């Protein structure tokens, strides 16, 4: 009960879902400042179903884990993630997050994917905004199911069945 | 005519209301309903006696409102230093 | 009540957990609770080389990156007594001041965003892009830089750097004004800012505030004047100052700084 | 036209008082009241309606009383909260307004108008007086509703909204009752009086002064304009008078006793209504007011807060004059001759006798002896016991006042043929 | 009098709207998968939004509320007057002005007193 | 106020890297700064001081 | 109506039904224009993909809203949760059919409204109380005292402003001697558009309708990029959409009334073009607010409370009173004309220094 | 008429029942509004149209919200022990309810009247002049009552 299981429905609904992406950014790093950049002022995101750019999971289901983080943030983020609605996607934005760039330390959390499952990595710290665009284009066609892995291997149209959803 | 019977019932019900209500605020609510019961009656009779019962009504309303406001004001002033929640939780005047 | 304003909210994006002891309509005191991020750079860098440490320096200042970098650079340079070419030093100030402008752009950008009218941010950002484009040119990096190198920067300027640099200095004065234009009038601006941000100069030092807070309370305290370091000795420019600790004052200071910075560019 | 003055002063002061110091407001307020009061006297025998506002002798008289009582109470105030003057003024106007009408809707509004500020005056934040307040408020609001339905049923029984209506059988018979309850509570007729004892115990003396005067007056004022069943009337009275004095035996609490007494007194006043002799009823209330007014002033001078019986004793030591005054009062309140109380009783009875109502009167008489217990219980207590506990001496204002009052009491005892002449409709 | 038609029409209108309302909610409700609130203790602001050490609130808000009622009554009366306004003459005008003037006095007291902080 | 207090032991890496972080010190002055303030105002009062969390967090 | 059409229960129904869904589609494409007009205003490209011009993006959005969890959280009660948006939308929807759309009997000869009553003003005024009911209720429903407190602010404030709107509507009833829209319109048909007659009442009304929920005092706390409204952020999916929807429906409703009032909707002695003239007035004010909305700030309700209450409402009734004096003695209405015009002129002159 | 008419009065009464049943405050309060909807409707239905609206605006529109705001201000309730849960008093209350209607009922089985003073029904139009003259006193009284009320209310709450 989510818009699937007839030819029609699944493409329909999936187009709906795919094109309405509402980003909730989880700044805690330099990413954010590039993210405000990423919003406006050169390029738009409103043409990708985004007026949502702001802090409520009550407004979004696209999780952008944006920035290098610490131990103290893991349960927090976890919980924030939990307080989203049922279908939800996890972007792991940038190197700082994705595998912990140039820090090997107790303080930090390396490999953000630990805390929550991921579907999209987008390396580079900083990356270019545009890379993120490319990434969400990916994520678009990914949730559309018109994607694979680099071994031709298919995957679910959500991030949210890799570990438990709620 | 029916309505005017109804009006008396609505008053009666209201009395039962007032008497049941353990918390005060809800008492006060019950009363308000009674006040309108009257006014309904009044409206029927206005059709009879020519709409002076309209003007009446208007006045009634205003007074009622007035009497509400101030009473609630009082309720406030009572429980802005209290956690009690019904009238007979204050009792020392009884003898 | 003690209200708990948690991290990442709303778009203020300090890790901020804040225990606001309220009167239920006022703030009494805030016990700020922080430290929910941390790395321990200071530790890590003893486990990397000096060269390597230059990686770390802009990685703790989203704003003026190059300043951290410079400050660290200087320290090293002093230590082994190394000198820097004059041209190098020229470049270094240029980047620095360019980075200051950047910082200010972001400061006011966020200021608007944080609260008050949202929009002008985007214009300030347009300019920021211009700045970024300048950085992109010379360092191949949007921000974070390593162009500065020990003994001076590591390679020559682009020629392309000269046109564009002039260009943006042309546009900016006017632009700056127009941002300023939003603030000083708007009597609502007044009614949101003037009264608040209070703190005596005396207490600013006791609790430790630094320029553009201290100088936001108009107390002259440019470390570039007081402990004048390279080139700035021989550059004219003045101190921009407020005269009281409030938001209101801060905001205007910054605008003036930018103009000073621009003259320094011009000088450079 | 006196009314004119009232409204004006009230309104004007409202804002004025903000700038003025509270002492300047005490000065102001005193003047206003007095000024209105004067003009009232000075307009005696000028019968002037404007609309539902319809001044007669009766109106004049009863509002005379009301202002009087309030003048007294206003005297006493020695706490800096400016409101305890301000509100009183207002309220007074409201009762003036109450009296001079026969148009029901105004009457309704008017009843509420006087009762509202009274609630507020019930609070100097003395915790009991808030408990009191609440109960009272709620009960009041109940009586309102009755009174309102009654009025609706009056419009029901006839298109009239003004008394001097033509009347009918059953429904009107009902209707008059539904008004009489409301009025009853305000006049504290049994069994609608109960709160008045409790509230008095809780409440500060001065407050009570005003209430115990004005409200009763007012209630009766309007009651007179209404025409009521004598059997119903008789019931009410009986219960009122009986329960009152019996419960008055129980006491330890002076004020609460006095409440019970004035229920008996209320019953006694309620006799008059068979005839509706407002010379008589005028007379009565004047007399009652004086004594009670007097009594509470003194009581305040003791303490403005809960008083035991013992506190009363030895009063002649404390001050002789006051002791005598208070004595006279108690006797008048007994209704004893050659005090005016005798006449008040007599008169009531005379109208009763015109109605030929025997049983009622008999009962009345029985309980009128009863009352003397506690009256001597206080009045004599003055003279005995060499002990006393801290008390204060007050202003010369009030002291003199009281002594004036006590002389005026026994004066009208001796010269009732003064007032009766101009209680025809004043003069 | 007035035509009964539009009042009838009112009932109609209300019936339409409410239906479409109800329709919308059941669409929304019936669609979507449902999972437990296994990890739901709060829904906004990790670090836990404050409540339950609050139960008191400024009376400020009360003041406003109370005020408003009184003035709504004010307006009420001025409607008959507005309608029949001309033709009530000066005698009209003076009555109304008085009334108004009373409520303007109301404002001025609580304002100069200003216990609404 | 920016500065680095750097102890090197003469290794290839320093033996101490102290960073003077101004904003961090500036934040100490916050309970002070925000005495007796009004509730919608308090947001701005934080913002006006400029937090870069790197200073703080380190 | 005592001189005006009637139509079948069925035709009534049809018009209603249409008008409801019309306003759905309205809201949709309104968002589009708002987004795009915003972008442009702040010199930016916008929705242009998935269109052309982002046309189909609202569809996507709506579809997004559905197929989701839509749950009540513990510490709330189910019924209240459901009701609380519901109410607001019903009563937001309701009140627009009152207002016309053109000249009488001319919606293909059929009446250009869905209801028309005889009591214009009252209805409007009446509906104005009921939205705020929805609001605070939601607050309470949510069971965070955080949400609640916001809603209390909100409502309080709103309600404050609500009253000034009351004081506004007496004034035109004077002039026409009536309160039904049609006649009011028609009054302007002879004499001319009503803001001429009473510029400060136009003015004060205007700014009071600002004070409606409309994202344009633009703090409340509003929700979207500030401390939030409590009618949101404790909500989910479609229900959330509803709230947002409502705010906009208000916005436009208000934007319609202002034409209704000060102009005729379609009166214009120059030409009669029914529908066109409606939109043009709409459009004007619409943009007008949005331009303010953009370029002007979030306003502490503290300030606001001080502002409206103490200055704005007293001056409005004051203006009324004056007009009432004139009207009571039934003097040349020219005599107001001069003054109205002048007061504006004064208060306009006041701007510059 | 008496089918739907009957219903509406039933509903009205029904609303009454709820408000005297519930001890879920909100639900209670809310019901009373639903009450006022019906009641208003019937006003209009009985040609008291102006009155219909004023009922709506004030009595419902203003008042109950004010009620709720207090119950919010001081938190809701539900707790059914007084010091005396007076459970014995429930039927006895209900007794009194029967009487008080009963007596009116007797009177009204014999009541007879028409309803035929019809003019324009409740419309402020014809009522204004009358109000402005005859009821004028009442008006001015009213105005004073309210103003005094304001003063009272204020004085009640704050220290000062
Ligand atoms: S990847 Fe780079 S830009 Fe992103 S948070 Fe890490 S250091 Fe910052």
């Amino acid at each position: 009960r989510e818009g699937i299981l007839f030819t029609t429905l699944e493409k329909l609904v999936a187009w709906g879902r795919s094109n309405s992406l509402w980003p909730a950014t989880f700044g805690l790093a330099c990413c954010a400042i590039e993210m405000m950049a990423s919003t406006d002022a050169r390029n738009d995101l409103a043409r990708f179903g985004s007026e949502v750019f702001r802090a409520s999971p009550r407004q979004a289901d696209v999780m952008i884990v944006a920035g290098r983080l610490s131990k103290k943030m893991a349960p927090v983020m976890r919980r924030v993630w939990e307080q989203m609605p049922d279908p939800k996607w996890v972007i792991s934005m940038g190197a700082c997050a994705s595998s912990g760039g140039m820090f090997n330390n107790y303080a930090i959390v390396q490999n953000v994917d630990s805390v929550v499952p991921v579907d999209v990595y987008v390396p580079g710290c900083p990356p270019r905004p545009e890379a993120l665009i490319y990434a969400v284009m990916q994520l678009q066609k990914k949730v559309r199911g018109q994607a694979y892995n680099e071994r031709g291997e298919r995957l679910p149209p959500v991030a949210a069945w890799k570990r438990t959803r709620g | 005519m029916s309505y005017l019977l109804t009006s008396a019932l609505l008053f009666a019900l209201g009395v039962y209301g007032v008497l049941t209500r353990r918390t005060a605020i809800l008492v006060f609510l019950s009363i308000e309903l009674m006040l309108n019961a009257a006014n309904l009656s009044l409206v029927g009779f206005a059709r009879a006696y020519g709409l002076d019962g309209q003007v009446a009504a208007l006045m009634v309303i205003a007074v009622a409102a007035a009497e509400v406001a101030v009473g609630l004001g009082l309720i406030v002033a009572i429980f802005r230093h209290r956690e009690s929640t019904a009238v007979d939780d204050l009792s020392e005047l009884r003898g | 009540m003690t209200l708990n304003v948690g991290p990442q909210h709303p778009s203020t994006h300090g890790v901020l957990r804040l225990m606001v002891t309220l009167s239920g309509e006022e703030v009494l005191e805030v016990v700020p609770h922080i430290g929910y991020l941390h790395t321990g750079f200071e530790k890590t860098m003893e486990h990397r080389t000096y060269l390597q440490n230059i990686t770390y320096t802009p990685r703790m200042d989203y704003l003026h990156s190059f300043a951290h970098d410079l400050a660290y650079a200087l320290a090293v340079e002093k230590l082994l007594g190394a000198v820097v070419p004059p041209r190098a030093e020229t470049i270094r100030v240029i980047l620095n001041e360019l980075s200051r402008l950047a910082s200010h752009l972001v400061f006011l950008g966020t200021g608007l965003l944080d609260l008050g009218a949202l929009t002008p941010f985007f214009y300030a950002f347009r300019e920021r892009e211009t700045i970024l484009d300048l950085f992109e040119w010379v360092t191949g990096q949007r921000f974070h830089h390593n162009y500065i190198r020990i003994g001076g920067v590591k390679e020559d300027l682009p020629e392309e750097f000269v046109p564009e640099l002039k260009k943006l200095l042309e546009v900016l004065p006017h632009r700056i004004d127009e941002y300023e234009a939003l603030f000083a009038e708007s009597p609502i601006f007044y009614e949101r800012a003037r009264g608040v941000g209070v703190i005596p100069p005396e207490v600013a030092i006791d609790l430790g505030l630094t320029g553009g807070s201290l100088r936001a309370s108009g107390v002259n305290y440019d470390v570039r004047k007081a402990y004048p370091y390279s080139g700035y000795e021989t550059y004219t420019f003045d101190v921009p100052l407020g005269e009281r600790g409030d938001v209101f004052d801060r905001m205007l200071v910054r605008i003036r700084e930018m103009r000073e910075s621009v003259k320094i560019i011009k000088q450079a | 036209m006196t009314l004119a003055i009232l409204a004006v002063f009230s309104v004007a002061l409202t804002l004025l008082g903000f700038v003025l110091p509270p002492q300047g407001v005490k000065r102001a307020t005193l003047l206003g009241l007095a000024l209105a009061l004067a003009s009232l006297l000075l307009t005696w025998g000028k019968p002037f309606a404007f609309g539902p506002y319809a001044v007669d002798g009766v109106s004049q008289v009863f509002t005379l009383l009301a202002l009087l009582g309030a003048l007294w109470t206003v005297g006493l105030v020695r706490s800096g909260r400016f409101e305890f003057y301000l509100l009183v003024l207002y309220a007074a106007l409201g009762m003036h307004l109450l009296a001079s009408t026969r148009h029901l809707l105004l009457m309704l509004v008017a009843l509420e108008a006087l009762s509202l500020p009274l609630y507020a005056l019930a609070t100097w934040r003395r915790g009991q007086g808030l408990e009191a307040a609440l109960k009272y408020f709620l009960l009041g609001a109940l009586a309102a509703a009755f009174f309102l339905y009654g009025a609706a049923l009056f419009y029901g029984a006839t298109g009239s909204l003004v008394l001097g209506a033509p009347g009918e059988g059953p429904l009107y018979a009902l209707a008059l009752g539904l008004l009489l309850v409301g009025l009853g509570f305000k006049a504290a007729l049994a069994p609608f009086h109960f709160w008045t004892p409790d509230v008095y115990q809780g409440s500060p003396t001065p407050v009570v002064l005003f209430m115990a005067t004005s409200v009763k007056a007012a209630a009766f004022a309007a009651l007179l304009r209404v025409a009521a069943p004598p059997e119903a009337l008789a019931l009410l009275v009986a219960l009122s008078v009986v329960v009152g004095n019996l419960a008055a035996l129980a006491q330890k609490e002076a004020k609460r006793l006095l409440a019970y007494s004035s229920i008996a007194h209320a019953g006694y006043m309620a006799l008059a209504l068979y005839t509706g002799n407002a010379q008589a009823l005028g007379f009565y209330l004047l007399t009652y007011v004086l004594a009670t007014g007097l009594a509470f002033a003194v009581l305040s001078q003791i303490s403005p807060d809960r008083v035991p019986l013992e506190a009363l004793r030895g009063l002649y030591r404390k001050d002789p004059l006051l002791g005598l005054a208070f004595l006279v009062a108690m006797l008048s309140l007994l209704g004893l001759p050659p005090l005016a109380g005798f006449w008040g009783k007599y008169l009531a009875f005379a109208e009763a006798a015109r109605a030929g109502a025997w049983g009622v009167l008999v009962l009345a008489l029985v309980t009128s002896a009863v009352s003397a217990y506690y009256y001597l219980g206080l009045g004599l207590a003055v003279f005995a016991r060499p002990e006393e506990t801290p008390f204060r001496p007050g202003p010369p204002w009030a002291r003199a006042a009281v002594v004036a009052a006590g002389v005026l009491l026994l004066a009208l005892g001796l010269l009732p043929g003064l007032v009766l002449p101009a209680l025809a409709a004043g003069g | 009098m007035a035509p009964i038609q539009e009042y009838v029409g009112t009932l109609i209108y209300v019936g339409v709207a409410l239906f479409i309302g109800v329709a919308a909610l059941l669409v929304g409700a019936l669609l979507g998968p449902k999972k437990p609130g296994r990890a739901k203790l709060m829904p906004y602001e990790s670090g836990n939004d404050p409540a339950g050490e609050v139960k008191r609130f400024p009376v400020h808000f009360y003041v406003v509320a109370m005020l408003f009622i009184l003035f709504d009554v004010e307006v009420a009366f001025l409607w008959p007057y507005a309608v029949s306004a001309g033709g009530l003459g000066l005698y009209g005008f003076l009555g109304v002005l008085a009334f108004t003037l009373l409520l303007f006095v109301g404002f001025l007291y609580e304002w100069w007193k200003g216990v609404m902080r | 106020e920016l500065g680095y207090y750097i102890v090197s032991d003469g290794g290839s890496m320093p033996y101490r890297v102290k960073v003077r972080a101004p904003s961090f010190v500036n934040l100490q002055s916050l309970p002070y700064a925000c005495k007796g303030e009004q509730v919608p105002d308090m947001v701005a009062i934080i913002a006006s001081l400029d937090p870069v969390m790197g200073d703080v967090d380190r | 109506t005592w001189s005006y059409p009637v139509d079948p229960y069925w035709m009534v129904a049809l018009k209603a039904l249409l008008v409801v869904v019309g306003l759905l589609t309205a809201f949709a494409f309104m968002t589009l224009i708002e987004r795009r007009l915003l972008a442009r205003f702040q010199v930016r490209m916008g929705p242009n993909r998935v269109g052309p011009f982002g046309l189909l993006q609202p569809l996507a959005d709506a579809i997004k809203s559905i197929f989701k969890e839509d749950i009540v959280v513990a510490q709330a009660d189910r019924f209240l949760f459901v009701l609380a948006p519901l109410i607001s939308v019903v009563f937001a929807l309701l009140a627009f059919g009152l207002i016309p759309f053109g000249p009488p009997g001319s919606f293909f000869g059929y009446q250009p409204w869905v209801i028309n009553l005889d009591l214009g003003i009252l209805y409007l005024f009446a509906v104005s109380e009921l939205a705020v009911y929805g609001i605070f209720l939601s607050g309470w429903a949510s069971g965070s005292k955080y949400s609640l407190l916001g809603s209390l602010r909100s409502s309080a404030s709103l309600i404050s402003y609500e009253l000034g709107l009351g004081l506004a509507l007496l004034a035109p009833v004077l002039l026409v001697g009536s309160l039904n829209l049609n006649d009011i319109v028609n009054w302007q048909k002879e004499h001319g558009w009503l803001f001429l007659y009473a510029f400060p009442a136009f003015l004060v009304y205007l700014i009071a309708s600002m004070a409606e929920a409309a994202r344009t005092p633009f703090d409340l706390p509003e929700a979207e990029q500030e401390l939030v409204g409590g009618y949101h952020t404790e909500y989910s999916s479609i229900k959330w959409a509803l709230f947002q929807m409502a705010e906009y429906i208000h916005f436009i409703t208000a934007s319609a009334l202002i034409p209704t009032l000060f102009l005729g909707g379609w009166t214009m002695p120059v030409l009669e073009v029914p529908y066109l003239w409606m939109f043009l007035k709409i459009a004007f004010f619409l943009f007008f607010f949005i331009w303010i909305r953009a370029t002007w700030f979030r306003l502490r309700y503290d300030q606001l409370l001080r502002f409206g209450w103490g200055f704005l409402f007293p001056l409005a009734l004051l203006w009324f009173l004056v007009t009432a004096l004139v009207v009571a003695l039934d003097l040349p209405r020219t005599y107001l004309l001069y003054l109205s015009a002048l007061s504006f002129l004064v208060l306009l002159g006041a701007v510059l220094y | 008429m008496s089918l739907l008419e009957g219903l509406a009065l039933f509903l009205l009464l029904l609303s009454g029942v709820l408000v005297v049943t519930l001890r879920n405050a909100i639900h209670a309060a809310l019901a009373l509004i639903l009450n006022f909807l019906v009641l208003a409707g019937v006003y209009v239905a009985l040609d008291a149209r102006f009155l219909g609206f004023i009922q709506v605006i004030v009595y419902a529109g203003a008042i109950v919200v004010l009620f709720l705001f207090v119950i919010m201000l001081l938190f809701a309730a539900q707790g059914e022990i007084g010091f005396d849960p007076l459970v014995r008093s429930r039927p006895l209350a209900a007794l009194l309810a029967l009487g008080v209607a009963g007596i009116l009922a007797a009177g009204l089985w014999g009541l007879d009247l028409a309803f035929t003073q019809d003019l324009k029904g409740g419309l402020p139009q014809a009522l204004g002049p009358l109000l402005y003259g005859d009821w004028l006193f009442v008006l001015l009284a009213v105005g004073f009552l309210l103003m005094a009320a304001t003063v009272v209310a204020v004085a009640l709450v704050e220290p000062g």
